[PDB]
């Protein structure tokens, strides 16, 4: 109702509604630490929560009141417990308390207390149909939010949505290869779904990667997922990867390619391949060309990575 | 540059003496920001510049006791400010009762976390009452929410369960089975630790994950030597200069401590690059008023501040103590801690 | 502009 920046606006300690309570103020004794000063107005609405949360009032009023106290800072995670207590106690309409942290949330999209507070509702509500296109649309801020993708993954676990999250998936990747949030949502759907033990699935997976890679070569995200899907079943089980691969080095070359590279050789030391000895120096070779030249940030680690190598396979 | 000690001992003291009406938002959590300028200046060794009395007994105010008649046990721990109006009482008389006064995981730890940094021996610290409440916020899942009215549950408040464990040197706080299970599942297809399970991995979770399990002294029997190999691929590469907490993303000052006490616990830090680190936690330094931000000409803070600092730490920055990387306090503190738990036992 | 962890 009253606006806390309304020209006509009161304070609480000179409304008439509130006469009956005695305001409760807040003391932190003697010497007080990292104390935080506040506005006549902003101790006026609080001086009133302290009191009516004090006596666990469950009244319209009291509703009205954690409006206000929201307003003033919506980090305080007690107010909108209370909130959620006077929302059952008065039977509110829920419909409507969607709209409003709808709004919140898009103030501020980076708050705990706010996703919290809307993840409860949905599951009062039972009803999910407007969370896929909210989230796109705070995803459109930041796509990488982590509150927002980890909300979405909530919905479309708990409600079964799983659908048309892989064209969604699709066509942010369009959008910004790069963003890894999408990757990691790419392979939420798919190991929820039909799982990547089909090889027909797999393969899909691997050839759209090496696609994404052609088109962006330096993308550690890309890299990430292609490894993440094969590392388990073993990358030297993958013959053709392994060419297809040092066919690319000429041109597409990057850090995340020779480091894949690396991975391979070392999985077949680890299935005592054919020509141990040979295997272990091409690691070797591209261990100190990745510290040498193409990755020397990481210089170190790398020398560390190939003597690790000589010491378990001679 | 250089590291203008002098400037970032005044910025903490400023910290704990009072805010702008624009630090609204962390009322409900002021108790960590105590910790970040008490720890911090600890890290400096300059905390004799505050009255450590007078900060142990405001801490104590904030300690929810039980009752008479100990019916609200599973609401027992700290509160992050005196916001709810209770009157002051640094733990001297029992409980008072109040229908929505409970602590919060993360003002438990770091409450504790500052007693013990001040040189208090947590003999008014409810011990029992604590590990109850603490036992009340774990899911079935294995992870903790943070406050027993409700709250999200992820990595973060398992970090906070693993933390007051260790500090009250009793693991009768937490289903330690449920959660080591709880961190495993949170290991992504990249190999970094995620907030949950199917999450994208992210740098401060990572942390949370691996520096539970270094302080419940499990790392080596959850992860295989292939699986640590892979983790510690993943956390190395988040190095640009400074770190980032997640593939292309910017880098942030506050992971070079969360990425970098990582790769301290995996002990591999030493093969990262120190100069690139340096240059660039230095970079966001504010000369001016003191403090750290999160990237260069950008305001500081005392989250950043205190990991700016955390992060030099780890490369034995002159006129820094060594900050343990597990626990979060200078090994100093926890070298105290080790002798207090010697002390219980008789 | 700063990281909000609570
Ligand atoms: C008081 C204390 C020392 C607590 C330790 C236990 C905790 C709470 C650790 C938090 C670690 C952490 C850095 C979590 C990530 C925080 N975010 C900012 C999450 C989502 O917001 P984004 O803006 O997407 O984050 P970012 O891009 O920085 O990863
Ligand atoms: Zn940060």
């Amino acid at each position: 109702f009253l606006s806390l920046d309304s020209p006509t606006y009161v304070l609480y300690r000179d409304r008439a509604e509130w006469a009956d309570i005695d305001p409760v103020p807040q003391n932190d004794g003697p010497s007080p630490v990292v104390q935080i000063i506040y506005s006549e107005k902003f101790r006026d609405v609080y001086d009133y929560f302290r009191a009516v949360l004090q006596r666990d009032e469950r009244s319209e009023r009291a509703f009205k009141l954690t409006r206000d106290a929201i307003e003033l800072n919506a980090a305080n995670y007690t107010v909108w417990h209370f909130r959620r207590v006077l929302l059952r106690s008065l039977q509110k309409d829920l419909q409507e308390e969607m709209n409003y942290i709808i709004a919140i949330i898009e103030e501020q999209p980076k708050n705990y207390q706010v996703w919290h507070h809307r993840r409860v509702l949905v599951e009062w509500l039972k009803d999910p149909s407007q969370e896929l296109e909210f989230i796109a649309d705070i995803l459109n801020q930041d796509a990488k939010n982590y509150h927002a993708w980890q909300h979405r993954q909530w919905v479309i676990q708990e409600f079964r949505l799983w659908d048309n999250e892989l064209q969604y998936v699709d066509q942010l990747l369009k959008e910004d290869v790069r963003n890894n949030s999408v990757w990691n949502q790419r392979h939420f759907v798919i190991s929820n779904t039909t799982g990547y033990s089909d090889r027909a699935v797999l393969e899909r997976e691997v050839q759209y990667t090496l696609e994404m890679i052609k088109l962006v070569p330096h993308n550690e995200s890309a890299w990430n997922y292609l490894k993440g899907i094969l590392q388990d079943r073993g990358l030297s089980r993958y013959p053709n990867l392994l060419n297809q691969l040092l066919d690319l080095q000429p041109s597409h070359s990057s850090p995340y390619l020779i480091a894949f590279l690396v991975d391979i050789y070392e999985d077949m030391l680890e299935n005592q391949c054919d020509n141990k000895e040979d295997i272990l120096n091409k690691a070797l070779e591209l261990c100190e060309i990745l510290a040498k030249e193409k990755d020397t940030i990481r210089k170190e680690y790398w020398r560390y990575i190939g003597r690790s190598l000589q010491s378990k396979h001679s | 540059l250089d590291f203008l000690r002098d400037r970032h001992v005044r910025f903490f003291q400023r910290c704990l003496q009072v805010l702008p009406e624009r630090y609204s938002s962390l009322e409900t959590s002021r108790l960590t920001i105590a910790f970040f300028a008490l720890s911090g200046l600890d890290m400096l060794d300059s905390l004799d510049v505050v009255n450590k009395d007078d900060i142990i007994e405001w801490i104590y105010s904030l300690q929810v006791l039980p009752t008479e008649d100990r019916s609200n046990l599973d609401r027992c721990g700290f509160r992050g400010s005196s916001y709810l109006g209770i009157p002051f009482n640094p733990s001297k008389n029992p409980g008072t009762a109040h229908p929505y006064d409970s602590g919060h995981i993360a003002m438990t730890y770091t409450g504790l976390s500052c007693l013990i940094i001040l040189g208090d021996d947590l003999s008014r610290v409810d011990k029992e009452a604590c590990l109850a409440g603490l036992r009340a916020l774990q899911l079935e899942d294995g992870s903790f929410c943070a406050v027993p009215e409700g709250s999200e549950n992820d990595m973060r408040f398992v970090y906070c369960a693993s933390c007051i464990c260790y500090m009250l040197n009793n693991w009768s706080g937490m289903d330690m089975k449920k959660a080591i299970s709880y961190i495993r599942r949170s290991m992504s297809y990249d190999n970094g630790l995620a907030q949950g399970a199917g999450l994208e991995s992210h740098g401060g979770s990572t942390f949370c994950g691996i520096a539970s399990l270094c302080l419940m002294g499990k790392l080596e029997e959850v992860f295989s030597e292939k699986e640590l190999n892979r983790i510690k691929r993943w956390c190395i590469m988040r190095q640009q200069n400074g770190y980032h907490g997640r593939p292309n993303k910017p880098v942030d000052t506050c992971y070079s401590f969360w990425v970098g006490a990582t790769l301290k616990l995996l002990k591999i830090f030493q093969y990262t690059n120190f100069e690139k680190n340096r240059n660039y936690i230095l970079s966001t330094q504010d000369r001016l008023v003191g403090g750290f931000a999160k990237w260069p000409d950008s305001h500081p803070d005392a989250l950043h501040a205190y990991f700016g600092i955390c992060g030099l730490s780890l490369m034995e920055e002159s006129g820094i103590c060594k900050v343990h990387p597990a626990l979060n306090v200078s090994t100093r503190t926890s070298e105290r801690l080790r002798d207090l738990h010697q002390s219980w036992k008789t | 502009t700063k990281c909000v962890i609570m």
